[PDB]
């Protein structure tokens, strides 16, 4: 029941390439949503898979921002939250690259 | 060579030298604001001392030639150039003291027997005897004081550079007074910039010459990553486009270009013996063979050949051209010592805009010639490696009468051909630092420019103090112009790579006015401009990005190439060819194109697209993967004319004989709404009465005034025959909202295209498809946008015949030729072959479409949804035996479509006269059905873990339907969708029509999704009531026990002794909300309200069935009645902890503890539901689900997972 | 880097057998501490091991009691808390058995 976070970032990264193209996002001031959804849609759903993601490289177990952390008795939501946050952080680190790649993809 | 020492040092050495020039400028009086603005301060006159911020008075005229340059150039511009140039001057001394090229022979920057000393400090008189003969007795008396070692080391190093001004004038100048003032101090400290140059680069790294190229690349490495993404300034171009080509590519280029002409004249030239990268001209037809021999000269003099790199960079390419001319002169029989002078003068010419890429280039070539001629340093050796210069700063009239050309002073002669030719050339190079070698000059002006350039050289040496300083400024322009006017036998280069969204305002308009066919990138502009610099039989050989080979934006160009030029040999490299770049941002190809047209010519291709750089170098020397079977006239038969050497024959000949697909099916791109979050919705977000979906249960006329949402084919994921029917758009009043939707200024924002084809029958595909290609059937009543392009015919047979094709691998065989990308637009796909209509395919497609319609319609997300596929069999059979029945059914359906798809493929293969070896048939894991476990679960490879996964989604699919029945969305009595429109209107009229008499639809629409049975209309309670109601009280327990087995497989984790009923209640209150999130794509129709994270009260609410007073009833009959139960049970549990001792009293405490924290949460959820319920919030379903879900603050669950924004608490 | 929860309960179960014998606990009214410590000393310490425990049978990801759940940005503490609680619950289910086993182990 294995699944790597690098696998998960790849789906999320690809989600955002689509999300930028389907909405014609141009400046980063309008990129926030496309990044959040791409991350949420990439989080694994099974307990077996979610643990597998955590155990992998590219994600740690200490959050950054309490607000994104459900104060909740449901730890699968928490581990599921921690993967969301990590995905969003990494995605923004490629935001200008993609906005440049999607802006630079028509040339017409 | 350890580049790592260089790669680490050179970028840091760039910043060491820059900051060392900035702190020498602060005392010089030159600085800039935090952003960048120049400053001066006249200068203080202390008798004969100028104190700027402290300097002699004779250093003032040479200071005000620097205040000049800054005002016209810039503060961040001069630092970068002068820190580069001195770093260059020193690395050349570092290189020349290790190779003992100094006539005095002592180490000039380090000490052989001392890691921290300087050898010219110990031999002060020897070093001065060679350099400063008259200043010995004065230098001898300084080192005899013992404390001024920093002042002595400086007098010598400059005396070395003045000495180098004669033989290398491009790097070391003499009355370069401005320069000597930016030479830093502290050269002898333990922290001098110099130590890093000796300590950061081991002496081994200095042996070869390419180090010059590694210094070259790594120095500018840092400023590159900043100048990327934005537009590149005219001053930052060399940074944003500077690479370093692997040696093995340059050899292929120079040897398949320069060496080719010498070979074409002297066929048995042994030259071929060195070139290992020389490709052998394919067997040409004896006619072309006879054509080529009528043009080639019978003899070529080695010193008449003339080669030109317009963008040398490190000169890395010129070093190879120097090497191959070296074996032409060694084969021709010239003295070893006499060769360097004749090459650098007669044969090699170089250009670039980076003044400093030309400094290094000429040194690398002069270090080539010094490695072979010890006395080249003494001869007057003019190098044709100059940097291009601007002319927005010239005192034109001062220089033409300082020239005194006609010797007028013992504007006279403005009707003289020396003034008319002078002014015509200074205007071509107005923005040379920005245009580069792209500014053309006619060959007619070669003779005139050259004759005047040599006269300018003449009066630079035979003139006085006025004519000498004057002509010295003029030569840089006349020379580079003569270079451009000259026509060459070969032009090799690795041109710069820069897209139009990095090009600047000046460069864009020059690209539009001079290079229309290749305005896209600089590398195309170089490819085209080089042909205008070649003799008739000249060669053009570059290494470029590969896109010019396939993108239709270059078809204009690829046609220009195939008709006037000739393809000789190409090496197609692809990705990761350069081994010092990260990111899949790079793919490349090299080639050689002759400047003559030969139609019948047969070019040789090498497909080296696989492996790392190392892989391709091996496979090239080994001539692996060759394609020599297609001439440049054969590429004219493939629409768009894509270089596609890798083709086969029958696929080439299918293009000439059939009609194009486009000629028969109207491929139409859809609209562009202008806002996908405002105008597009999932068909379940809005009313079913407000959508143009013909329901099976609404015979009351569809009022086309009331219709606001229309289904829209919006591309989607890979799917072969029908699916992706999910997206509805706002097309009310024929698009009155989308057509008039303008920007805030008035320029129209939306792009309603082909609005005539709307509502029609046709086929659709995903314009943006990562993998293969495929179309789908698309019945009447659809609109379509740009993400989902649709093709229409009037003939439904031709529409179906095209449908079955456009899903075959045969089409993905053609779409790989016309353009290898992800974009399946309307240009390349129109040119696909399309044979006569055979009728056997039209029936295979219809069987195919209905199988894919039936698969799609089986999900509750399809409007053509009927009922749960479990309700098709006998209700007396055990339910765990009904799962086995439906898994065996779903696998037969896959083979039925697979045999239909492969028969369509292999039929199209026979008609189009193709090869079945090339076109692989369709495999099982490629059937685009949702009942096919090999396509729906691409991740899991196993078999037992691939089975259990499928068992779980089926379990979920039937659970979301029992809840859908409970909410009133479906019914056992009525087939298809039942209630689904805004504000719970008309639900009561259906109850009096016995619409749900079999399984009752819940009273309020509030289903308590709790982890204990408190209410009777609780979800779990009703699910048990559902299985008893369908599969019999006889099988209730075998059927229920089996639902707990399938849920704990993958969805959740088991517990010991957790009854089958508690197992289903556990999934619901924990994992179902997750799965319904996933199941409707975060746009749920059953919203989950949550008291908190204790789960003190959770309940499901049907989106459609919501009105103002819903929150009121949730509080009246649920939140209130539950708090009087908690109290009535917490007082009965406080009676029981006391009456127990031993291990049981402990057991009851943990249960009063978990129940009390749920009383405070529900008390803090009630005071917040008392706030939002008094508000009587009313929703508009049209607003979407993202918008409504945030109106309720934190009453709901996952408000940020859904809305994206956190919950606005109140 | 595998480690099962049943492995962990065995250490905890054995911890409590010792803890009862080292303090001469007799009635359950004094057993609480010995059970809490036995659980805490059995929780794994490495991220690799703690995930391994969760993925196993005998422990779920939804807590029972918020107070024992550190409202914390440190998820290893949380997953580490969830294993503590599960261990304590199971141990109390054998409390009278052990108090009987330790009381019934001297017979002198
Ligand atoms: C050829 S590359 C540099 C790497 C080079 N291939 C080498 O072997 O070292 C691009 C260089 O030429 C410059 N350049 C840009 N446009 C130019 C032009 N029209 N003519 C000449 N050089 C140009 C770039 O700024 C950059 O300095």
């Amino acid at each position: 029941s294995n699944m790597t976070y690098n696998n998960v970032f790849d789906h999320a990264y690809e989600m955002l390439k689509e999300n930028i193209r389907y909405d014609d996002i141009r400046d980063t001031d309008d990129l926030h949503d496309a990044i959040h959804m791409a991350a949420d849609n990439a989080v694994p759903h099974y307990y077996a898979d979610i643990f597998s993601v955590m155990a992998s490289e590219g994600i740690d177990l200490e959050f950054e921002d309490s607000g994104l952390m459900p104060d909740t008795k449901d730890v699968i939501r928490i581990l599921q939250a921690r993967i969301y946050e990590q995905l969003t952080i990494d995605l923004w680190e490629d935001a200008e690259d993609l906005l440049n790649e999607y802006l630079e993809e028509v040339e017409e | 060579m350890n580049t790592n020492n260089i790669k680490k040092y050179a970028p840091q050495a760039r910043n060491q030298f820059r900051d060392a020039v900035i702190q020498k400028l602060t005392t010089l009086g030159i600085s800039a604001d935090k952003k960048g603005n120049l400053q001066i301060a006249d200068a203080e006159l202390v008798g004969e001392t100028m104190r700027y911020g402290d300097y002699p008075k004779s250093t003032l005229t040479r200071r005000d030639r620097l205040v000049k340059r800054a005002r016209e150039q810039g503060f961040d511009v001069l630092v970068e150039h002068c820190a580069y140039t001195w770093f260059n001057r020193l690395c050349a001394i570092r290189y020349m003291e290790i190779h003992g090229y100094l006539d005095h022979g002592f180490h000039m920057l380090s000490h052989p027997d001392n890691p921290t000393g300087f050898e010219v400090l110990d031999h002060v008189p020897e070093v001065a005897e060679a350099l400063l003969p008259e200043k010995k007795a004065q230098l001898v008396e300084m080192k005899l004081s013992g404390n001024q070692d920093e002042a002595i080391y400086r007098e010598l190093l400059l005396a070395q550079c003045h000495a180098l001004h004669r033989a290398m004038p491009f790097l070391f100048e003499a009355v370069d007074d401005e320069a000597e003032l930016l030479l830093p101090d502290n050269l002898t400290r333990t922290d001098s910039i110099l130590r890093g140059l000796v300590d950061g680069i081991p002496e081994e790294d200095w042996q070869e010459v390419e180090v010059i190229g590694w210094l070259y690349q790594f120095y500018i490495s840092e400023k590159k990553d900043a100048v990327i993404g934005k537009v590149v300034k005219s001053e930052d171009i060399p940074a944003a486009t500077q690479l370093f080509t692997p040696n093995w590519i340059v050899q292929y280029l120079v040897q398949n270009s320069v060496g080719r002409q010498w070979l074409q004249t002297y066929p048995d030239s042994p030259l071929k013996g060195k070139m290992d990268y020389y490709i052998e001209p394919a067997e040409q037809t004896p006619e072309v063979q006879a054509q080529l021999a009528a043009i080639t000269p019978a003899s070529i003099e080695p010193e008449s050949i003339k080669v030109l790199d317009p963008a040398c960079g490190s000169g890395h390419i010129l070093i190879e051209v120097y090497n191959v001319l070296k074996n032409i002169y060694e084969e021709r029989g010239y003295r070893a010592r006499d060769i360097p002078q004749l090459i650098l003068e007669n044969n090699i010419f170089g250009l670039d805009i980076d003044d400093r890429a030309a400094q290094l280039s000429g040194f690398a070539l002069l270090m080539m010639a010094r490695q072979d001629d010890r006395r080249i340093f003494t001869r007057d050796v003019r190098l044709n490696i100059v940097s291009l210069q601007e002319s927005l700063h010239l005192d034109i009239a001062k220089l033409w009468q300082q020239l005194n050309f006609h010797q007028q002073n013992q504007l006279a002669h403005t009707d003289s051909a020396e003034y008319q030719l002078l002014m015509r050339t200074l205007k071509r190079f107005v923005n040379a630092k920005t245009l580069g070698s792209l500014i053309q000059v006619p060959q007619e002006e070669e003779a005139e420019l050259k004759a005047f350039l040599e006269a300018l050289y003449r009066m630079e040496q035979e003139g006085d103090f006025q004519q000498k300083a004057a002509a010295k400024a003029f030569i840089p322009y006349i020379q580079q112009a003569w270079i451009l006017a000259q026509r060459y036998d070969a032009v090799v280069a690795n041109p710069p790579y820069m897209g139009g969204k990095g090009m600047n305002s000046e460069l864009k308009e020059f690209a539009k006015n001079n290079f229309p066919d290749s305005k896209a990138d600089l590398f195309a502009m170089f490819m085209q401009n080089a042909f205008s610099l070649l003799k008739e039989n000249g060669f053009n050989a570059q290494v470029n990005m590969q896109s010019w080979m396939f993108l239709s934006s270059y078809e204009a160009l690829r046609n220009w190439l195939l008709d006037n030029k000739t393809f000789i040999t190409m090496a197609h490299l692809g990705a990761r060819a350069f081994g010092q770049i990260s990111g899949e941002v790079v793919q490349t190809t090299a080639w050689v194109i002759k400047n003559q047209h030969s139609e019948r010519y047969q070019p040789v291709f090498f497909r080296l697209i696989d492996g790392r750089e190392e892989v391709k170098k091996s496979d090239l020397l080994l001539r692996k993967n060759i394609f020599d079977k297609f001439t440049q006239h054969d590429f004219k038969n493939i629409p768009g004319m894509p270089i596609a050497y890798w083709i086969d024959l029958p696929s080439l000949l299918s293009f000439r004989h059939h009609k194009k697909l486009g000629e028969k099916i109207a491929l139409k791109a859809g609209m562009s709404t202008g806002d996908n979050i405002k105008f597009q919705r999932y068909w379940y977000e809005v009313s079913i009465k407000k959508t143009l979906i013909t329901n099976k249960e609404s015979n009351t006329k569809i009022d086309i005034h009331n219709i606001k949402w229309f289904p829209c084919s919006s591309g989607g994921e890979y799917r072969k025959w029908y699916g992706n029917n999910e997206i509805v758009v706002n097309w009310e009043n024929n698009g009155y909202e989308i057509r008039n939707f303008k920007f805030e200024n008035g320029k129209t924002r939306s792009a309603v295209r082909n609005d005539e084809y709307y509502f029609r029958e046709g086929i659709t595909w995903s314009k943006i498809s990562q993998g293969n290609f495929c179309v789908r059937y698309r019945p009447k009543g659809f609109v379509f946008d740009d993400t989902g392009r649709c093709g229409f015919s009037n003939n439904k047979n031709e529409l179906l015949y095209a449908a079955g094709l456009m899903c075959t691998p045969v089409v993905n065989h053609y779409l790989s030729i016309l353009a290898p990308t992800l974009s399946f637009t309307s240009g390349e796909l129109a040119s696909v072959p399309y044979p006569e209509i055979e009728d056997e395919i039209i029936e295979l497609v219809t069987n195919a479409i209905e199988i894919a319609k039936n698969d799609w319609d089986s999900q509750e997300q399809s409007w053509d949804y009927v009922c749960s596929p479990l309700l098709e069999h006998n209700s007396t059979q055990l339910l765990r035996n009904i799962y086995k029945q439906k898994i065996n059914t779903n696998i037969k359906l896959v083979e039925t479509l697979l045999l239909i798809e492969n028969t369509i493929n292999n039929i199209f293969i026979d008609k189009l006269q193709l090869d079945k070896t090339i076109i692989k048939a369709v495999l099982q894991s490629e059937i685009t059905l949702l009942c096919n476990p090999n396509y729906r679960y691409k991740n899991i490879q196993d078999h037992t873990d691939l089975t259990n996964k499928y068992y779980t989604d089926i379990t979920i699919d039937i659970l979301s339907y029992i809840i859908g029945c409970m909410m009133g969305r479906y019914s056992l009595d009525r087939e298809g969708l039942v209630y689904a429109h805004e504000g719970n209107k008309g639900f009561a009229e259906l109850v009096a029509e016995d619409a749900y008499k079999t399984f009752p639809a819940d009273n309020d629409g509030i289903l308590p999704l709790m982890d204990d049975e408190w209410f009777d209309d609780d979800v779990t309670s009703r699910v048990k009531e559902f299985v008893r109601t369908v599969w019999g009280e006889e099988h209730l327990q075998e059927n229920l026990e089996f639902i707990a087995e399938s849920l704990c497989l993958y969805a959740i984790k088991p517990k010991k002794g957790e009854s089958a009923l508690d197992t289903i209640r556990r999934y619901l209150s924990t994992q179902f909300w997750k799965d319904h999130m996933k199941m409707y794509k975060k746009r749920p129709i059953y919203w989950l309200f949550s008291s908190g994270k204790e789960k003190a009260f959770e309940c499901l609410v049907y989106l459609h069935r919501y009105n103002d007073a819903t929150l009121a009833r949730m509080r009246t009959e649920y939140v209130v009645p539950l708090l009087a139960r908690y109290q009535a049970n917490i007082d009965r549990l406080n009676e029981q902890v006391d009456g127990a001792s031993g291990g049981e009293a402990t057991r009851l405490k943990r249960e009063r503890d978990s129940l009390s924290k749920k009383f405070n949460e529900l008390r803090s959820f009630d005071d917040r539901l008392r706030h939002y319920a008094d508000m009587r919030i009313s929703i508009d379903l049209d607003d979407g689900v993202k918008v409504n879900y945030g109106k309720f603050g934190d009453l709901l669950a996952d408000v940020k997972a859904i809305t994206g924004n956190a919950p606005e608490i109140i």
